[PDB]
């Protein structure tokens, strides 16, 4: 169960990566 | 100081739903003393599993 | 009989810590027949006790020579044969503690019965074989007599 | 002059990440506990010359419940932030379609800028923070109990259980340090859980004003 | 308010006891019928306390709640401690 | 678990607390009322101690209600007392310390 | 021990660490907290107004309870905590510091 929860942590981490790769272009055209 | 304290807290009362409220009916404490117990019956004791 | 304990004690010390009360004195005594230590508070004003004295101590559950319980009430107009007639100093108290060297698994080899005679305290400690008659919150008598 | 500047930037970023995590925004554990040396590696250790510039410190997080509910954290360069800078940030938020932001100012913010932050609230909920008050996370203080923003369902359940109106709960100011930390507006109730020496635990509820 | 579910305490408060005893003692003093038997009592307070111990005081306590509702408890329905 | 809860409630090791019922005095009262012999084995089942303490805890109500919010407030209102009660009326203490029947 | 650092050893005992502490004659809690090697968790003040301005209404509630308790108990006296709690709730139930004036 702890392994599943850490895997959910990893999937959330890659989800934040998958949205950060969108957010960097907005930060780029910001300045 | 005594008069000031009294006039500040005079109407705070334990209600029949056991909440402590003032005259405006605003809630000051959801239970008296956070435990809903009167101060005459409580007494000093020791928690045996703390130390 | 109604006797919980009987032995002859020898006063080995009086007030090691110093005289605490004027009319009361603490005796630290030891017997010979059972090897039991005794701390006893006695009214030395009416029954003086000197160092090195030797006395017979009898802890009893009752004063009546026949097995008969007591009511704990003062009856001076009692004509029954009482064993207090055979002793000089008699007190009446209650057992308020029984200590021992018992462990969680082993029983007690040595016991220590504590008695209070209206505030005059006694501790009789020694082998647990000699202190089976003692039970806490139980009334007893002292029945102590000096001998030469 | 410079090592302390990057230390302050790292501390501010740490408090901001903790703040976003407590508001419920998606924050990875790695950036949640980022060592000062890791911060220097990722941003630099010479902010004075321009590595890192505060514009590189900008954060953009997404809410756990809604990926579209994102939030910005801007770090203006000027000590006293002016209305023009607020307009620039609002323009950027419009372009990127983001509706919430934090502005971590250094010295302060002009009255016109604050009035701009207040008037356009229904469009963009953008807050103002001093870098001085982000150098510490006040929620870690021993005096500060555990605050929890209740949901409208929870608030309705509370008022129905104790059978009372919102004006009968105790209050917390909208400008409270912890209310500002949790970014809560008027009408919201915050559940405070604190230890009690007479009961063990005590939950009280404060309405935001 | 649903009488099937009364949320207030099942105990009579010290103030409820005080006022109920005073009220019933005044009622007895004003020649109200007594609900319990009497050996020789002539003081209304003693008669009222005897009625309370017997749980035979014909009074209903209307306890008001902060929301405005109320709960009606018979003196025989409450737990008398003192 | 109660120990850790107390450790976070009282970060300084001060076990002096103010609570309703003096449980040690009540235990002493029970020892003297029923003439408990501390030297003899007891006839109290430790499972009876556990079950009785749980039912007692259920009967001590400061906040009335079956709803989850009332349940949590009830938990909080009597938390410290219930910890004191579970640590005082423990099965082991009731077996080798108090030796009640 | 009220100002020492009370920790819990790995064995589970309460241990009072004897550590350096600073007492200032003025208050800048806002600044002192944000200093390197300064504990931002236990560092406090006796100026309740600054506690309210820096930490908030519940922090000043707790601090005000602490300060009133310190004033009451310094002469060895003792007052039931519910009275201090009621006074402190009266001064803080409306989101601001309500003086008794």
């Amino acid at each position: 169960e702890k392994r599943l929860r850490e895997k959910e942590e990893q999937k959330k981490l890659l989800e934040q990566r998958a949205q950060y790769v969108e957010k960097t272009k907005n930060i780029l055209m910001f300045t | 100081i005594q008069r000031r304290l009294i006039k500040s807290m005079e109407s705070v009362m334990v209600k029949y739903d056991a909440t402590v409220r003032n005259s405006i009916n605003q809630v000051v404490q959801l239970r008296y003393g956070e435990d809903g117990l009167a101060g005459e019956s409580v007494e000093f004791q020791n928690l045996a599993t703390l130390k | 009989a109604g006797i919980l304990f009987e032995d002859i004690f020898d006063v080995k010390d009086i007030d090691p810590e110093g005289k605490k009360f004027d009319r009361v004195s603490r005796l630290h005594c030891e017997s010979e027949s059972f090897k039991m230590d005794l701390i006893l508070d006695v009214n030395i004003q009416i029954y003086p006790v000197d160092l090195g004295d030797k006395f017979r101590l009898v802890i009893a559950s009752t004063l009546y020579e026949d097995g008969t319980l007591d009511d704990g009430e003062y009856n001076p107009t009692d004509d029954r044969p009482s064993r207090a007639d055979q002793f000089e100093y008699v007190m009446y108290g209650k057992v308020y503690r029984i200590e021992g060297d018992e462990t969680s698994t082993e029983a007690a080899t040595r016991l220590s019965a504590y008695v209070s005679y209206g505030g005059l305290l006694m501790r009789l400690q020694g082998d647990a074989n000699n202190l089976h008659g003692f039970e806490v919150d139980s009334r007893v008598y002292l029945l102590m007599k000096k001998l030469a | 002059d410079d090592e302390e500047e990057t230390y302050r930037l790292w501390k501010i970023r740490k408090t901001i990440m903790q703040l976003c995590h407590d508001r419920g925004y998606l924050v990875t554990q790695d950036e949640l506990d980022q060592t000062l040396e890791e911060f220097k590696a990722q941003f630099g250790d010479k902010p004075s010359e321009g590595r890192p510039r505060r514009t590189d410190l900008t954060v953009l997080v997404a809410h756990n419940d809604d990926p579209t509910d994102q939030m910005f954290v801007f770090f203006p360069e000027e000590p006293k932030v002016g209305i023009k800078t607020i307009k620039v940030y609002c323009q950027r938020m419009q372009e990127e379609n983001i509706t919430r932001a934090l502005i971590v100012v250094q010295q302060g913010m002009t009255p016109s800028a604050k009035q701009s932050l207040v008037d356009m609230a229904p469009k963009y909920i953008l807050e103002q923070f001093l870098q001085q008050e982000l150098l510490i996370n006040i929620t870690e203080h021993e005096l500060v109990p555990e605050h929890v923003v209740m949901t409208k369902e929870e608030v309705t359940e509370l008022l129905a259980r104790y059978k009372l109106r919102e004006n009968q709960l105790p209050r917390i100011q909208a400008g409270d340090p912890v209310a500002r930390y949790f970014g809560i507006k008027r009408g919201q109730v915050v559940k405070i859980i604190r230890p009690s020496e007479t009961a063990g635990r005590y939950i009280t509820y404060r309405l935001v004003q | 308010q649903a009488n099937q579910k009364r949320i207030t305490t099942p105990y009579m408060t010290k103030y409820e006891r005080a006022r109920v005893l005073g009220t019933r003692a005044l009622q007895i003093a004003m020649c109200a019928p007594v609900m319990v038997e009497l050996e020789g009592e002539t003081d209304p307070l003693l008669i009222a306390m005897k009625e309370l111990k017997a749980r035979k005081i014909p009074i209903i306590i209307r306890r008001y709640l902060p929301d405005g509702s109320y709960e009606d408890w018979g003196v025989d329905e409450l737990i008398i401690s003192d | 678990e109660d120990r850790e809860v107390l450790r976070v409630i009282f970060p300084t090791g001060d076990s002096k607390v103010v609570l309703p019922c003096n449980l040690l005095r009540m235990i002493w009262n029970a020892q003297k009322i029923f003439h408990i012999n501390p030297r003899l084995p007891s006839d109290l089942h430790p499972i009876k101690v556990v079950e009785g303490v749980k039912e007692l805890s259920k009967k001590l109500v400061i906040v009335n209600g079956d709803d989850p919010l009332s349940r949590q407030a009830q938990e909080n209102a009597t938390l410290l007392f219930n910890i004191h009660l579970r640590s005082t009326l423990c099965s082991r203490r009731m077996a080798e310390e108090f030796r009640l029947s | 021990d009220n100002k020492k650092k009370i920790i819990i050893t790995e064995d589970g005992e309460f241990k009072a660490l004897q550590e350096w502490i600073l007492e200032t004659d003025g208050v800048s809690l806002m600044r002192v907290l944000s200093e390197k090697d300064v504990d931002p968790v236990r560092t406090t003040s006796n100026d309740i107004v600054e506690i309210f301005t820096v930490l908030g209404i519940e922090a000043v509630r707790k601090a005000l309870e602490r300060e009133l308790y310190h004033v009451i108990s310094f002469d060895g006296s003792y007052v039931n905590y519910r009275h201090l709690a009621l006074l402190c709730d009266t001064m803080t139930c409306r989101g601001h510091l309500m003086a008794i004036t």
